[PDB]
RNA sequence: UUAAGUUAUUAAGGGCGCACGGUGGAUGCCUUGGCACUAGAAGCCGAUGAAGGACGUUACUAACGACGAUAUGCUUUGGG
RNA sequence: ACCGAUAGUGAACAGUACCGUGAGGGAAAGGUGAAAAGCACCCCGGAAGGGGAGUGAAAUAGAACCUGAAACCGUGUGCU
RNA sequence: UGAGUAGCGAAAGACGGGUGAGAAUCCCGUCCACCGAUUGACUAAGGUUUCCAGAGGAAGGCUCGUCCGCUCUGGGUUAGU
RNA sequence: AUGAUGAGGUUAAUAGGUUCGAGGUGGAAGCAUGGUGACAUGUGGAGCUGACGAAUACUAAUCGAUCGAAGACUUAAU
């Protein structure tokens, strides 16, 4: 079948998960962990962390063999803002974002 | 050579900060780019302390700090004694190398390439 | 000094095409472990 | 550079405060005001 | 086999259409609050210390209401 | 044959947050469900979050809780 | 949108050990460096609990954070001169 | 600038170190002698030396992984 795990409102920003997720989608779930381990961003651990949840559903909850699991799809969602301010110059502000996320993988073993 | 991104003079102090505690603790942990360069500094201190005569314990005195090592036993002895007294002795066949890089993975504030230098 | 014209949805698209990021050496640990970086030291879940 | 209000405690109580409003007609008008508005806090 | 000629195949990324999601709080439905008026009473208290406030009061207490060292209330007469 | 939460009182939850030396100026912010029956218990995780299970007519009704448009951000794809 | 762009607010740090899911950034130690008619020590205005212990890591801290002038709980100011 | 370019990756002199040189500086430390002493002389063209040259596997360039073709049709000579 299908398991999936979600992980709501993560602090770093959508545009900075989207380059570390683009490189495990499509590949089985040895391999993706293996990648996670050595990329030095700072997303990686986190994505690290809900693929160990989706793995550990697919055990527990649908007794899959986890041996031969491939990721079907993952995907970073925007949460709501943050809205922080900064003052710059001469009694003047200035806006500043703190950005949110919602990240969802989902993992197969690709048979109906 | 290189710069390390510091000034003359506090590159030389901490090169030579730097190289003591690799003689007292015999493997640190440390960048990349610092660790290429105290390798040639920490060995032609270890060719000063197998020449062994007082013309050379002279000059090694311009590079070591004053560091007391508390000795196994209660005994205590500053770092320029456990040069001309110890890695003298392991390295009267050996003629050069001396010291060894093994590389690690990156810290997570930067993305500091660790490295560990040992004496070999 | 300032943009004349908004940027569209294709023309920022077409401009971080090579805004990607590579995968790693990834050797292997192999007397006892997962996967390490190539020529570093498997010091965790590792032996190499 | 020196900025305008440095604070001063008898100072603030004593040109403004309850006290100043009462010996005058016209201070006893603003307390009137602030009365009729419901302000919380008078003088 | 050689010459001359024609035509294919790629998508790093982009465009159109379709499907599925997210953010965000329009629209619809609603009302605890308001606006304008009618009828009938009544319009302003105070040195016997006012209007308005400050401090406090509940077994456990931060704000609002009520109350005042008899303090999150007392007595009596009538309802229930 | 007045308004229905950008309306109608500035104020449906306030002359308060806040600004000002001071007179003074002055907001924003409503809606779970019939009933709280408001998710026992198991699993990943340091936690936060989540997958099952269960309540319920309904949980893409789970408290940031009716309905949930558009801008905007993404993932798959048929033709190019 | 500009855009993963400008900026991250004068200055010298290095190593070891420890704690922790997690450490360039927290605690301990050694060396090094800076001020020193002052980056030292007292007292006034002014501000009003920012003081101390224990616990914590959503927001704040221009990074991180096991820390904090931040959050929680509880405590603390004594005059005939 | 990055990236590219070029030299090399153990069947190896790519870099570092070690040894020997070049060139630069200009007579080390210690000891002895003379001098009241400041100092001078000898040992000795000494000692020190970043980037330059040659030799030397002492240290490190490990083990590994990825990409990458399978010669279309028509006609005329052969
Ligand atoms: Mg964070
Ligand atoms: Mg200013
Ligand atoms: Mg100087
Ligand atoms: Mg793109
Ligand atoms: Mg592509
Ligand atoms: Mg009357
Ligand atoms: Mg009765
Ligand atoms: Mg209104
Ligand atoms: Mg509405
Ligand atoms: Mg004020
Ligand atoms: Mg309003
Ligand atoms: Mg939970
Ligand atoms: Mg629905
Ligand atoms: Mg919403
Ligand atoms: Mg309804
Ligand atoms: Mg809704
Ligand atoms: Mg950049
Ligand atoms: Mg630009
Ligand atoms: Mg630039
Ligand atoms: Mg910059
Ligand atoms: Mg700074
Ligand atoms: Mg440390
Ligand atoms: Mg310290
Ligand atoms: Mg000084
Ligand atoms: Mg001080
Ligand atoms: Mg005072
Ligand atoms: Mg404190
Ligand atoms: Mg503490
Ligand atoms: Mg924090
Ligand atoms: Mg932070
Ligand atoms: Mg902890
Ligand atoms: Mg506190």
């Amino acid at each position: 079948m299908e398991a999936k795990a979600v992980a709501r409102t993560i602090r770093i920003a959508p545009r900075k998960v989207r380059l570390v997720l683009d490189l495990i989608r499509g590949k089985n779930a040895a391999e993706a962990i293996a990648i996670l381990k050595l990329t030095n961003k700072a997303s990686s651990p986190v994505i690290e962390k809900v693929l160990m949840s989706a793995l550990a559903n697919a055990e527990h909850n649908y007794d899959m063999n986890t041996d031969e699991l491939v990721v079907k799809e993952a995907y970073a969602n925007e949460g709501p803002t943050l809205k922080r301010f900064r003052p710059r110059a001469q009694g003047r502000a200035s806006a500043i974002n703190k950005r949110t996320s919602h990240i969802t993988i989902v993992v197969s073993d690709g048979k109906e | 050579y290189r710069k390390l991104g510091r000034t003359s003079d506090q590159r030389k102090a901490m090169l030579r900060d730097l190289a003591t505690s690799l003689i007292i603790s015999e493997r640190i942990e440390t960048t990349e780019a610092r660790a290429k360069e105290v390798r040639s500094v920490v060995e032609k201190l270890i060719t000063l302390g197998k020449k062994g005569d007082l013309a050379s314990r002279r000059n090694a005195a311009k590079t070591l700090r004053n560091v007391e090592i508390l000795n196994e036993d209660e005994t205590t002895q500053t770092a320029l004694q456990k040069l001309f007294g110890e890695i003298a002795e392991r390295y009267t066949e050996r003629q050069g190398g001396y010291t060894r890089i093994l590389k690690q993975g990156p810290r997570r504030g930067d993305g500091a390439e660790s490295v560990i230098i040992e004496l070999v | 000094a300032v943009p004349k014209r908004r940027t569209s949805k294709t023309r920022k698209n077409k401009r971080r095409t090579h805004f990607k990021i590579s995968v790693p050496g990834m050797t292997e640990c192999p007397n006892c472990g997962e996967y390490k970086l190539s020529h570093r030291v498997c010091k965790n879940c590792g032996s190499y | 550079v020196k900025r305008t209000y440095q604070p001063n405690k008898r100072k603030h109580s004593k040109v403004h405060g309850f006290r100043k409003r009462m010996s005058t007609k016209n201070g006893r008008k603003v307390l009137a005001r602030r009365r009729r508005k419901g302000r919380k806090v008078l003088s």
